[PDB]
């Protein structure tokens, strides 16, 4: 059953080490041209291995992983493979020693428990009490995106949303309730938190549309407004029923099928002011029933009062090429108060990558909310590890008391890596921070870099139990 | 032969590196290859591969009788009958010996191994108290619906003293139901006379002391029950008569060797003429009639007799025997009471209902209530794991393959080696040294030390009792049941036909 | 292919003189190039020898299967046909380990020295009658005093050879009989002794009677230690200091003193000489100590006394040996002597040869020996044990019991040498055209537990009991043959890499 | 496949023998065998065409040494052993597709030839070699095959005479190499000289001195030699001198071996002839002279007479004689097929097939004849049931001695058993 494993473990060394070439911003990128003419460039692991089309079977379980590292951490997502490839480099000589995969799948598991023990003695206990560190956390962070100025002015906006939600014992919060709203024109000086909801469209712009009424009933309705398919008597009773359970907000989902709402029904929602917006995507179905609390209703009799939410007001900015409608006290106390904020600029370039620095920058923040404190990046917690396991493996007995001198050093390939990616020595820029650690121990942090622990954390957990499954599968058969 | 034993191996492969906890884990995988999966299960990996080889769907429909039974213990049955089909092959070539004897030494085997786990079995029952305390309080929940929850405790209170008064087998072929009418609910009782509707004799005593009970199935009375069609030549009408009464002297052939076994009980389905009927008052021989199919079978079990009609050789066979026999008459129907059965163990539930309606009703819902209480005997009792249970099989066999003839010799002998491959399987997935845990194994059980078993946490000997790693009673005789029967069918087999896809 | 050049070549070339075992064995035909030359016959150790083999090693077994020619020359054929089994069954033991041999080749020397005592308890003799056989000894030693000094007298000499062998009732080597010659004096004075005499007695105020003796074998140096002090610095103030450092060392020893008087032993024997001071305390701890016991008469002493010989030790109270009753110190011959006797189950004897020169000493010694060595050879001849397939069965169950207690890892390497020794009925039923599967399943039966005379029955085709048919083989022929296939499988194992041999 | 090796060296076997079996009889088949050499022989006699067939099979060469054996014990029979061999060979050939081993069927044919031998000598007739009469009309039959018969019948008392003075009683084995047969040019068949001394190759001295007779010669009178002056210095002392002796006389004269020695030259031969050797040891050895004039006279007579004198030979060391054809062979099957019930066990079925075995020697001459194969020997089984040894050859004076039908029994027994318990062959150098 070797010779299935050992074909695996090659397969995946050379997928690894290809993703090892692009760690880091100086880090190099792959390219990858599909079979339609489409070539991409960029040096995230995730979009790498997600468009390569890997035919091997184990090789593709690095997607999931690389997918629950950005879920969970939201970082690391090159340094997870490199250290799932580096269990892998040193497991070749693991088998030619007669070591049974479990006794090998066993001690990754339980030294991944116990580094974290150790990151944890030596990160630095911090609250979410203090406002210092949480700005400088997120402003830091935006280092490598194109806004600079601008980014210092979206810092305390991001901490602010997440200490609202974060509450105590909550631990993982879901991160689908933040939805980042993308428009063309404004500025990033512009922004509105909005912590009641945001929608992804604009309203009605035809003529009699009130697009602004105050203390209006908003819910989700899967009904359209067509004729029949004379016209008015019909489209009096549609709007009769509404009228009953005072419903001023009229949100219907997006279909190509048929239309949104017709003509001639304007001019009686004119009347009882009430305002309708269209163009509802089908993702935001299931986030407009989470902050508002509503359910959605499918035919006209299972519109209910008692499932329609509040809304002190509801208005329609005025902006250029914008014109985003805001809703303010939803007046819910099931619901949670989520964060949604709208991103306003006047390239297309701009707010597409916005909303990517903004995701990365909320993930580091919620790693706090789990686990507090952090650990400054550079290879420092990956080589004090190394550092408290040579000592502990002489301790140990039996086969398992050789994993942990192997362990520690498959460890040291992310800081060999950082140091290569940025043209300096290897081995030299090693040997550097290992002979000042009898001193000094976290020292980065009079250059503003710092990372969060869940990073380091879930590294090394997601590639423990990644590695372990490798492992399990000695045999691949056809089955259909 | 290659196909039926070492094409066997490759479809138990796959099954016997995932079994166990630490088991290892396979592939599954289609064409386009994006919808994979990773699992453990065996049942799921045989029946998604498309087996080519025919004689593989054999053991497709063996794991269907297993997950019927219990759904745990499917992947062991493939693995067993593995190690079964792996050592056929050694007993071609250098034995030479008939697949049925090897068979026949199976069973032999598997006797001893259901014995010897038997003895080794513990359970939870202890503090009976409690737990027989319990046992009427989950019958009166299975009374709902039913008529019978007109009384909790009355009815629940018969069901209780049906199962653990039995000291054996907890099947319903131990227990009698009667179904007879003009009463009430309320004054059933429970007997174990073994009460029946029918009468027998007529000038005939209704008590008898010291009384021998014989089986056997004949017709003794007017044989060939159809009589048109026939061609009667004869010279005179009394010269008809001649055969019949022919017959009749014959009659003491059958009566001679009945007579010989001192017996003054005789068991019989059909009638029996008055001719032979009045020579059994002078000998004091009375005979049970309309005995159908159960009152045969259960009177042998609860009397210690046979099934067997006929007689082989004189003063030589299985006989029963009671102390009084009894009969009494409640309403307007006479019944039999049996007394002093000779380790009777047995009971039987009179219904007495006011109409068939509630006969039906009251059988119907008794054997789901008594099939909870019989449950619990083969649930919640455990044996000794980690290599323990499988060792002390093996030390069964050996006991066996002492005294044997030539050609089972190698055939019993072969059975104790796949004994110790489950826990040799079960050592590898463990990341141990198999080898050297199963050798030391033995050793220590062969001399007293019975309760020993492998730890697979510090991977050494320890004792099974104080680690408290138990393994289920009836999931042990599942598979050796399973193991067995599949094994029966494909040593068998001489050559392979193809199945018709449907 | 190192492994199966000497396990699959070696069966394949094994499995050619295997169906030739025994008289109902089968044969093969040697043909030569030119066709006309061949030969039929049934000998095993002529078809090896002469077919032509390239491997490099099937030529070890045949070096090997001439030891057994030598030697005795009876049974070649059977030696290779059951060293060919344990390599059936060695090669299963790898193949599932892939481990280094010699932990089983560990396995196969217990299980050998089981082997050896079932057949003992079992063998019987023709040495009943002896009284036919002792007018038979007496005459051929007189046949072998032709053309020697000794032939002056012949009943005397005789006489004494007589009594030297059938009162052994043990082992026949010569190192049970001591030879002691003196000058001044005739050969008809000789005379037989039981004990175990040595010369140039030992101490000078010891007792001459020492009761309930106990002897300690050991090699240190308690008088004048450092040899050669030539070469070596010394830096000293002044001359007293070197004796000085010469106790310091002696000094040490103390500790292996005490040790001697904690073995409970009254008797030390050393071979070098000792100093007045640790020689003194003897006399308060009880402690005699025994000079001259060169090595010769320390090899012979310990085997009669059931003692063993070390140079060192190891841990106090932990050794093997021996004890004498009474010894008493004579002379005679105007040279001092020693007399050993009251051993526990001592079994030797003594001649002391008188010639009037050194010539006729050592013509005197020679000529006895190689009389005794004809004598004695009659021992391991004409004696039988019962055959049939019998005492290779008793062998057999003889392993199982070894079985019992054992390793883990060593349970395989032991269990695995009871299967090739009942492979030897298999090959025989099979030659003969019975069926093995059936007549060795019920001959393993019935011999397992007690009460077994059966065996293999030929004739008929059956178990029969051998006694009754008066089928019997020689003992001498049962133990060559396990040492010789021993040591066969022992040189093959051993071996891990087997170059290829250069072809001719 | 160590049968699999075994079974393809008995099918090569049986192709010899069924190339042998139609050459069986006078009325057989010729085979034409080419040398290498460029010699061209052809004959119907099994012994010649075996030992020039060069055979390169080793285990086919057995049956070379058999007919070598059948010639020299019996003199009669090696072509029908050929045939007797390949015939258990064809009937061990189901017997190994039943799980049969060689051993038991290999031992099985000891006790089936030595029962063989006490049922035929049942039916045989006892003879004693006191009786003149039954010796020439034996020794006469075996002249019937060559182009001499008419002069055939002063040839019958020449062997028998001879045979009887060294017959004695209780000689058991009686070598035929002592009696030479004697081939010189010129005469004629009716001109014999029995000369029971002794009778040399050679002739005398034809040159000057030479005495070529003397009286009571052994003081050497007569010497031999394996220089002419070395005559004349002879010649003085009155000593025979007789040079040029054949180096394979050497070893003949060692064994058989004067009152009178003398030199008769009927025409043209000059022999020198012995009489009365009256040696206690040395027995009386005859050496036979034939004289013939042209070269296929002499040659055909000595392969003639040859053969009688094995006939005669077989008699002296077994009594009786049964009648040839094939006929005791149909009721030794039927006797062997009712007793093979007595027995038990596989060596039952053997005694089954070992009868049918019988069958092909009297089969094969009836096809070898042109009769029909599978109908007269219908006809044998019918007319033995009745009768005993009528069937009529005796009126066709047709006698086989049964030290052939014995000796062919007995070798073909240890030639098959030869062949099974050979499992395999290697090169061996």
């Amino acid at each position: 059953p070797q010779e299935v494993r050992k074909a695996n473990i090659i397969a995946a060394r050379s997928v690894a080490d290809a993703i090892r070439t692009s760690l880091g911003p100086k880090g190099m990128d792959k390219m990858i041209k599909t079979s339609r003419g489409e070539i991409i460039i960029s040096n995230d692991g995730h979009t790498i291995l997600k468009q390569m089309a890997i035919l091997h079977p184990v090789a593709r379980m690095l997607v999931e992983v690389s997918a629950a590292q950005d879920s969970e951490a939201g970082d690391g997502t090159t340094s997870v493979v490199i250290l799932t490839g580096a269990l892998l480099g040193a497991a070749e000589r693991l088998l030619n020693k007669g070591i049974h995969p479990t006794i090998i799948a066993d001690s990754f598991q339980s030294a991944a428990k116990r580094s974290v023990d150790i990151l944890l003695e030596m990160c630095h206990k911090v609250s979410l009490s203090d406002r210092e560190q949480l700005v400088r956390a997120a402003s830091t962070s935006l280092s490598s995106k194109i806004v600079s100025q601008y980014s210092s002015f979206l810092a305390p906006l991001a901490v602010d949303s997440v200490l609202k939600i974060s509450d105590e014992n909550s631990k993982n919060v879901d991160l689908n309730d933040i939805r980042l709203v993308k428009k063309v024109g404004g500025t990033i000086d512009d922004t509105e938190m909005i912590d009641g909801v945001v929608l992804t469209q604009t309203a009605i712009k035809s003529a009699g549309g009130p697009t602004r009424k105050e203390k209006a009933k908003i819910g989700l309705i899967q009904f359209q407004i067509s004729p029949p398919k004379e016209e008015r008597a019909y489209l009096l009773n549609i709007c009769k029923k509404i009228k009953k359970a005072k419903c001023n907000v009229l949100l219907i989902q997006k279909s190509i099928l048929r239309d949104a709402v017709n003509d001639l029904a304007l001019h009686f929602l004119s009347k009882l002011n009430i305002m309708v917006v269209k163009d509802i995507e089908r993702e935001e179905i299931e986030f407009l029933s989470k902050g508002l609390g509503c359910k959605p209703i499918a035919d006209i009799e299972l519109f209910t009062e008692d499932r329609l939410g509040s809304a002190d007001l509801v208005e329609e900015i005025d902006s250029d090429g914008s014109k985003i409608v805001r809703v303010t006290g939803i007046r819910n106390n099931n619901a949670r108060p989520t964060v949604s904020v709208v991103i306003r600029g006047a390239n297309n370039m701009i707010i597409d990558e916005t909303e990517r620095s903004l995701h990365d920058a909320l993930c580091v923040i919620r790693c706090l909310v789990k686990e507090r404190g952090l650990i400054a990046g550079g290879g420092a917690p990956e080589i004090e590890i190394s550092r408290r396991l040579s000592k502990e493996a002489r301790s140990m007995e039996g086969v398992q008391a050789f994993i942990w001198q192997e362990f520690a050093s498959a460890l040291e390939v992310i800081p060999t890596t950082l140091a290569e990616n940025a043209g300096l020595n290897s081995i030299k820029v090693v040997t550097e921070l290992r002979s000042k650690h009898e001193n000094g121990e976290l020292n980065t942090y009079e250059e503003h870099i710092l990372q969060p622990v869940l990073v380091s954390t879930s590294a090394i957990t997601l590639a423990s139990e990644c590695v372990k499954s490798i492992l399990r599968i000695d045999d691949i058969a056809f089955s259909r | 032969r290659l196909s039926a034993f070492v094409g066997a191996i490759a479809v138990g492969d796959l099954v016997k590196s995932t079994l166990g906890p630490k088991g290892m884990d396979k592939l599954l995988q289609s064409a386009s290859s994006n919808t994979c999966m990773v699992t453990n299960d065996g049942a799921t990996i045989l029946k998604s591969i498309p087996l080519d080889n025919p004689a593989a769907k054999v053991l497709v429909n063996i794991s269907k009788v297993q997950d019927d039974e219990v759904g745990d213990g499917t992947t062991s049955v493939t693995v067993l009958s593995a190690e079964l089909l792996r050592e056929a092959e050694k007993l071609i070539d250098q034995s030479k010996i008939h697949p049925q004897t090897i068979i026949e030494g199976y069973r032999l085997a598997s006797a001893a191994a259901l014995d010897a786990l038997t003895k080794a079995a513990v359970d939870n029952s202890h503090d009976k108290t409690m737990f027989r305390e319990d046992l009427i309080h989950i019958a009166k929940t299975t009374l709902s619906s039913k008529i019978l929850s007109q009384d909790k405790d009355h009815f629940a209170e018969l069901a209780t003293n049906a199962i653990l008064r039995l000291k054996g087998s907890t099947n319903l072929e131990h227990i009698q139901i009667i179904k007879i009418l003009g009463g009430k609910l309320s004054d059933s009782f429970l007997d174990e006379g073994f009460i029946l509707a029918k009468k027998f004799g007529n000038n005939q005593p209704k008590r008898i002391e010291n009384a021998k009970i014989l089986i056997a199935n004949t017709t003794l009375d007017t044989d060939k029950v159809k009589i048109f069609g026939t061609k009667f030549k004869v010279d005179s009408t009394a010269k008809l008569a001649q055969l019949e009464k022919a017959e009749r002297e014959k009659m003491k052939n059958k009566i001679a060797k009945i007579s010989k076994f001192g017996i003054n009980t005789f068991i019989n389905r059909q009638l029996i003429y008055d001719y032979p009927e009045q020579l059994f008052t002078d000998l004091g021989i009375n005979s049970i009639e309309h005995a159908d199919f159960e009152g045969v079978e259960r009177l042998a079990l609860v009397t210690g007799g046979e099934v067997v009609s006929t007689f082989d050789e004189p003063s030589k066979c299985k006989l029963g025997e009671c102390d009084v026999i009894e009969e009494i008459m409640l309403g307007e129907q006479p019944f039999l009471k049996f007394s002093g059965c000779k380790a009777g163990e047995a009971c039987t539930i009179v219904l007495r209902g006011a109409t068939d309606q509630t006969l039906d009703e009251a059988e119907r819902s008794l054997h789901d209530a008594l099939s909870v209480l019989s449950q619990t005997t083969k649930e919640t009792r455990t044996v000794l794991g980690g290599g323990c249970a499988e060792m002390v099989m093996s030390k069964a066999v050996d006991t066996e393959a002492q005294n044997i003839d030539g050609k089972k010799s190698l055939a019993v002998e072969a059975f104790a080696r796949a004994l110790r491959q489950l826990p040799t399987i079960l050592a590898d997935n463990a990341g141990f040294d198999s080898s050297e845990l199963v050798s030391k194994l033995r050793s220590s059980i062969y001399n007293g030390i019975s309760t020993s078993g492998l730890d697979l946490n510090n991977g050494t000997i320890a004792d099974m009792r104080q680690l408290g790693i138990v393994e289920s009673y009836k999931l042990k005789r599942a598979v050796v049941s399973s193991a067995s029967e599949a094994a029966e069918v494909l040593l068998r087999v001489d050559n392979i036909i193809r199945a018709r896809p449907r």
